[PDB]
């Protein structure tokens, strides 16, 4: 007859000691428009030196750690596009038939 | 059909009210003209378990479960968690409710 | 004001009269009070007012006392009946003018107005669960 | 033809012509697009007839 | 509202409500106790515009799922769905560079998402879902 | 006429409270074109592409830059991009016209709109002038894709991947086609063997068919009776 | 003025949010349209229910379940 549910997590019933925990250092960090933010992670934790922060960007850690630069590869671009199916000489042709447009425009 | 009671049985899911309805074990709607009626009894405590230690105060329960079965004194209530919807709502409206 | 008092209790109880109904006219004279609580304010006098607000006699008479001196200016006032759904809703608690009517309405001027609720009243120490 | 009410109305036309009326109809039941008038003629007759 | 010295039209407001005549008078004054109430929080127009919108706490618009694992969601999810997808194509699409008719109607769509989103039904059509 | 004119742009102007009438009316008012005008079009994207390009390669001081090539060089690169616009602004009507058959699904019309848009950019992105058709056949493709894409990704309220959305699709369309020719409705088993795959699979991808429901219906009797607190 | 709820105010300040406030108030801007994996039948990453964002699910548990 009653219809239930759950959602979906665990639910445990402990003390909340604070006291006794892990112990834990902070890692400071800094974004691009510099703002400051201090993420715990554990004692025993390798620190990332970047960081996705609670501004909503990727903030670097604030020491001269030298993380990786970029790591990626640009997607594509019209350009690329274009050479996919024309030649050099093809759309330099076409450069030149409006350079002629162009001057047909201009003083001819 | 009729005969119905509940210590402590189901609760919502969205609200932390305790859930009515003789299908469950089920509470009794404490409706608006019983708060005015124990206002005008100017039982301020009693209103005050009444919308607090037995609907919403959801650590205020456990600790007054706590107190009765350990038999010491009922603790104070504490912030109704419908209060707390209602201030998470307004500052989700963009309305800075300091 | 006087009469109408006299004029709204009595012709109130007349009816209870009609069907047997013992109601003491105190109860009735609450009601009564609550209703004149606000005069209307036509001249900005000297203290910012507006025409036609509606605005307590006490607190109309508070100002008054501290701007006789330094400007005595008064702001032109009349006392006026104003209706049950219309004196809820003119007051100064907004959490408990919230429970009233188009909610937005209530909070978006409050809002712009920055205007703190003080929880005095018993409506409001009931919802935020204060000991009433 | 023997009413105040025929008299009144026929003198509060304010919209005469056979096919103006049918085009005043048929603008007031469109409105938001150009009229035509034989449609006007016939989507009385579709609507209710 | 950068380029707006509040306080101008405050003291202009405040000079057509001393001297003028008719509605202007009224007019101003209506005009006067919105531009008084910016002027006397510390408050600023700035926030009337909106640059960030914040999420109300996922607990509260739970997806909670029943026994044959139906779930049910919470109808603000659709909402957040629907200006979170709008804000990212209108991302995009500034990125790729486009014609402004389809970004000023981009704009356009996540403004009544926005909209719809605090108040459905407030502007235009109301958004509906299944069963309409 | 002058009548039906002054009414129709009377009646024509009224509330425009809907964004959809405002963006249809908006992009009505570019012009349609034919091949030689995808042509000319295209060549001038072409060339101002290959201006850029050469922009690119003289950005390091490979060539001293006259003032006048220079000049002629970046109108001819503007160009381009001003002959892309007016060929988007063209084909604009054709995503209207592909976007309006895939409506009452789901998503939301000018969204759908929006992401023809984008595959019209792919489309006049990746498009060749030199095989020589219609640009409207090549652009149907791109579009009807990004629009399926969008309607696999952004149109459920838990986000599926787009292979397991086909197969749904896929079981969705042989479902009726076997409930309508059947007569009767099938069992799984056959649809299983229909779609040469296991039973089992067929009740997941149907578990994974079911859209969740919302908890803000009034499923009491009473109005004000709300369905998500009636839950353990 | 504290949010600490000490259940003793006497004061209730309504107001505008700024942006400011707004950005001050969130932890991290979500930025993904996906509430639930429709297998695992966990929070997506950056979604409308993200536990780096709002908070775990399971009591005093990291999504990874390292700690
Ligand atoms: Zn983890």
């Amino acid at each position: 007859r009653v219809l239930r549910g759950s959602r979906l997590g665990a639910v445990s019933y402990e003390t909340d000691r604070n006291h006794d925990l892990a112990p834990r250092q902070i890692a400071r960090y800094r974004t691009d428009n510099g703002e400051e933010f201090e993420v715990p992670f554990a004692d025993d934790a390798e620190i990332p030196g970047t960081w996705l922060c609670r501004n909503g960007m990727e903030g670097t850690l604030i020491e001269g750690d030298l993380p990786e630069p970029k790591k990626v590869k640009p997607p594509r671009t019209h350009w690329d596009m274009l050479l996919e199916r024309r030649s050099i000489e093809e759309l330099e042709e076409l450069l030149k038939e409006r350079l002629e447009l162009i001057r047909s425009r201009r003083r001819g | 059909d009729k005969i119905h009671a509940r210590s402590t049985g189901p609760y919502s899911m969205i609200t932390q009210q305790p859930l009515g309805g003789k299908a469950q074990f089920g509470g009794q709607r404490f409706g608006e003209m019983e708060c005015w009626a124990m206002q005008a009894y100017g039982a301020a405590y009693t209103l005050q378990e009444l919308l607090t230690i037995k609907s919403d105060d959801t650590v205020g329960r456990v600790k007054v479960y706590e107190a009765i079965v350990k038999g010491e004194n009922i603790p104070e209530p504490g912030i109704p968690e419908s209060f707390k919807v209602l201030l998470k709502e307004l500052q989700s409206l963009c309305l800075n409710v300091e | 004001p006087r009469e109408v008092q006299i004029h709204l209790v009595r012709e109130v109880q007349e009816v209870y009269r009609a069907q047997g109904v013992s109601i003491h006219d105190k109860h009735i004279e609450v009601i009564v009070r609550q209703m004149l609580r606000r005069v209307t304010i036509i001249d900005s006098g000297s203290t910012e007012f507006l025409p036609g607000s509606l605005i307590d006699r006490a607190e109309f008479e508070a100002e008054n006392r501290r701007v006789v001196a330094e400007g005595g200016e008064p702001a032109a006032g009349r006392p006026v009946l104003m209706g049950i759904t219309k004196a809820s809703l003119a007051t100064d608690s907004w959490l408990s003018a919230a429970s009233f009517q188009e909610t937005t309405r209530v909070l978006t001027d409050a809002a712009i107005n920055c205007r703190s609720d003080k929880l005095n009243g018993l409506k409001e120490n009931v919802i935020i669960g204060k000991l009433i | 033809g023997f009413s105040e009410i025929m008299r009144s109305t026929l003198e509060k036309d304010n919209t005469v012509g056979t096919d103006e009326a049918l085009l005043d109809i048929y603008r007031k039941l469109r409105p938001g697009e150009p009229p035509t008038k034989e449609s006007a003629q016939t989507l009385l007759e579709n609507l209710f007839f | 509202i950068e380029n707006f010295d509040i306080d101008a039209e405050a003291e202009s407001l405040r000079d057509v409500i001393r001297n003028g005549k008719g509605q202007k008078k009224l007019r101003a004054l209506k005009r006067l106790k919105v531009v008084a109430a910016f002027q006397q929080s510390g408050n600023s127009p700035m926030g009337m515009v909106l640059d960030a919108v914040p999420v109300i706490p996922p607990e509260l618009r739970p997806m909670v799922q029943l026994d044959g694992g139906r779930f049910a969601t919470s109808d603000l999810n659709d909402l957040y769905r629907r200006v979170i997808n709008r804000n990212n194509r209108l991302k995009r699409l500034i990125d790729l560079g486009a014609p402004e008719i389809i970004v000023n109607n981009e704009k356009r769509m996540l403004q009544e998402s926005v909209d719809a989103l605090f108040d459905n039904g407030r502007r235009g059509r109301p958004v509906t879902g299944p069963g309409n | 006429s002058e009548a039906l004119r002054q009414a129709r742009k009377d009646a024509e102007l009224t509330a425009s409270a809907d964004s959809v009438r405002a963006y249809l009316k908006q992009i009505g008012k570019v012009a349609l074109l034919n091949a030689e005008e995808e042509v000319e079009l295209a060549k001038r994207i072409e060339a101002g592409l290959y201006a850029t390009q050469l922009m690119t390669e003289l950005s390091e001081r490979g060539e001293k830059l006259p003032a006048a090539q220079r000049r002629d060089m970046m109108w001819i690169c503007r160009d381009g991009d001003r002959a892309k616009n007016h060929l988007l602004e063209a084909n604009l009507r054709l995503v209207v016209s592909l976007a309006k058959r895939y409506t009452g699904r789901g998503m939301a019309f000018l969204d759908l709109i929006q992401e023809g848009n984008l595959g019209l950019i792919r489309a006049v992105e990746k498009f060749d002038y030199t095989k020589g058709y219609k640009f409207s056949t090549y652009a149907t493709w791109w579009i009807r894709q990004a629009i399926t894409r969008a309607m696999a990704d952004q149109a459920r309220t838990i986000r599926i991947p787009v292979h397991m959305v086909e197969v749904i699709n896929k079981l969705g369309r042989i479902q009726r086609e076997l409930l309508q020719d059947l007569g009767r409705e099938p069992t799984p088993e056959e649809l299983a063997k229909e779609m040469d795959i296991t039973p089992e699979k067929v009740l997941e991808i149907q578990q994974y068919a079911r859209e969740p429901i919302s908890l803000d219906q009034t499923i009491g009797d009473e109005g004000d009776s709300q369905l998500g607190d009636f839950i353990e | 003025g504290a949010m600490l709820d000490v259940n003793f105010f006497d004061e209730l300040r309504i107001g505008l949010a700024t942006a400011e406030d707004i950005r001050q108030w969130s932890y991290g801007e979500v930025k993904k349209p996906e509430t639930i994996n429709y297998r695992t039948l966990k929070p997506e990453k950056d979604g409308l229910f993200c536990e780096k964002i709002f908070g775990p699910t399971r009591d005093w548990e990291c999504y990874c379940g390292k700690y």
